[PDB]
């Protein structure tokens, strides 16, 4: 899971 | 003493918004009671990290004040049969009568509790309907996890007669843009309301009509109150730093598609099943269709296709399963539309109603009231 | 070519979950559920201790057996979209196509699971609603704790054309007697069925009839349940059941008739002050009871209610939970009270001056007091 | 709570 900021 | 009567509805009513908003714990004398005082109506006041006040009529035979058990007054009067309620203070013990029902519950000490917050000059006021679609499309993607306080709140950003709120748990942002009835200027402010307050205060029965918020006028601090109903409640703001979340949005999408909401959740939810831990499902966009799999051959391998609208490259991306459901069904609308740049940037999300619509090229990013914007899984 | 069958979604996914409710959560092949294909229908079998199948109607295309997970099929036909549903045996794994969906499911060896019991001769036949009723009736009042398993069961007596039905926890006994129709006659035997599993094969409400297998003359250490093309066995308790003939009283000193659902609604608003939900106080006088319960650090309630009353005043107290499971188990308008003496235990039977006598009703539920 | 055997 990739992150927004 | 304190010595009143009131209607069951009423006081059901007044004890069940307050109620609401208290979290819990035993012991804890002060926190985990309520407060009802006899005036000249009735106020039932509870306090945690937020407040609650409920102000409703009645017959105020003698006035003071009290304090009870918020937990065990709520579950008397829910419970309660439809009569007039008939509470009378002696001594150190509270008489409850309602019909053929007659309670003594002790008292915690008023002398102890504590003065609650003025709320401060009103703001503006929206309808209810539309304070509670709001609240509960944003708040969705608010953080859970108070390490992080800065994505525990609900941005609100006043310019006027438009307010804006948004939230982010750093994987989901959700955005919503809507009208309200301003009475300051010209009100150009912005908060960080804590969510789980904010959507408690919305969920509940605040109205009534209108919903009334308090700041109040030109920024502000320290709290904002929420009002109708003859019930108030307020929240302390959070004076952490909300991210920027105008510039994480994309201006123009390589691919877009546009499917049916309803289809497209049932179908997460069945292909979801076979998915490692509840992982990820993986969705493959091609001409016509998008086919959604998921699930290993160890446990099992489910796989679906959809009927979509779509225009841009074929791309495969995947998503969380619950993310991905949350913001569809916090969408409130028939259809959604996806933006795609990457599969390792986020896609938008924003409700389409029912009938709408370069090429190859690429498309913008349409002005809609709410988005969901998603961040994707490695494939 | 292995199985191959087509059928719909509701008749599946009902047969697979009826199944899947016996499964719980020894080996892997304990934990799946196997598919067989047959020019009848499509047969779907279970078996842990106790077994369960459930025929349907389908097409077979091509005949086979194979195994697959339980839990995992149960919850992709639950949530499948209507449609006919394709199952097609390729290899190893499992080809299920219904609609736009497609499943590839592995399986297990279908020569390591074990060959399910034959049920016993059958015994005799009762329509399915009275055995649902009876057994729900009866359950409630079981012990849930395997700590004592001779409370874990329900005790079946049957006495030819009359079966009777009992279930204690040391703290309150139903029995329930009912009429079947019996094959041959002259049979009188009394086994001891675990509750839960009962009360599952119960909550079984076809309708039409479901038929119970023992084998006439013996009884064998298995219960069978048929109905609905539905076929499940469970294994009887080897303990002993106290007899509760004798717990009976044969008359009361007082007795008092009440409504089941005021009296309910009532326990439930009292009991709110209850110490841990310990006890609810009933005040018998002419024309009246007054229900309490909790006491002065917590908080205290009091309820006047409308009885019919006969005999001299009686205090009693019970447990909350035990009194509503009863007038709840009464499936009644209104509820009949013996009461002899206040550590005696009282009866509650669905609906002048001297001691009464305990009228004959088909279910009776038996509860201890509790002290002052 | 009194049992009954």
């Amino acid at each position: 899971q990739a992150d927004l900021f | 003493d304190l010595t009143f009567r009131l209607l069951r509805e009423s006081f059901a009513d007044a004890v069940s918004w307050v109620a609401k908003n208290l979290p819990a714990r035993p012991a804890v004398p002060v926190l985990s009671g309520v407060l009802l005082t006899g005036s000249d109506g009735l106020t039932i006041s509870g306090f945690d990290y937020e407040v609650s006040e409920a102000q409703v009529g009645a017959e105020i035979v003698s006035p003071g004040s009290v304090l009870v058990s918020g937990r065990l007054l709520s579950d008397i009067t829910r419970a309660l049969p439809n009569k007039p309620v008939d509470v009378h203070v002696e001594g150190n013990r509270v008489a409850l009568t309602c019909g053929n029902a007659r309670f003594s519950l002790p008292t915690m000490p008023v002398e102890d509790y504590p003065t609650l917050p003025t709320l401060p000059e009103e703001t503006g006021l929206l309808p209810a309907e539309l304070f509670a679609e709001a609240i509960s499309q944003v708040a969705i993607a608010a953080g859970r996890d108070d390490t992080l306080p800065m994505l525990t709140g609900i941005r609100v950003e006043i310019l006027g007669e438009t307010v804006v709120l948004a939230a982010t748990d750093r994987f989901r942002l959700a955005v919503r843009e809507l009208k309200w009835s301003a009475s300051s200027p010209d009100i150009e402010a912005a908060v960080l309301v804590p969510a789980k307050t904010l959507a408690e205060a919305a969920k509940a029965g605040i109205g009534g009509s209108d919903v009334r918020l308090s700041l109040g006028t030109g920024g502000k601090d320290g709290l904002l109150g929420i009002s109708g109903n003859g019930k108030r409640s307020t929240t302390r703001l959070l004076d952490a730093e909300f991210p920027k979340f105008r510039q994480l949005l994309p201006t123009e999408h390589t691919a877009v598609a546009t499917m049916d909401v309803a289809e497209l959740i049932e179908a997460i939810k069945l292909v979801a099943l076979v998915a490692d831990r509840g992982a990820q499902v993986r969705m493959e966009f091609a001409d016509g269709s998008v086919r959604l799999s998921a699930g290993a051959d160890d446990v099992g391998r489910a796989e679906e296709d959809l009927v979509v609208d779509y225009a841009g490259e074929p791309l495969t991306i995947a998503f969380n399963p619950t993310y991905l459901t949350d913001g569809l069904s916090s969408l409130r609308s028939e259809r959604v539309s996806f933006g795609f740049t990457t599969a390792g940037k986020p896609a938008l999300l924003r409700p389409v109603s029912g009938d709408d619509r370069n090429g190859n090229g690429p498309f913008p990013a349409v002005s809609t009231d709410y988005v969901y914007l998603l961040m994707p899984v490695r494939l």
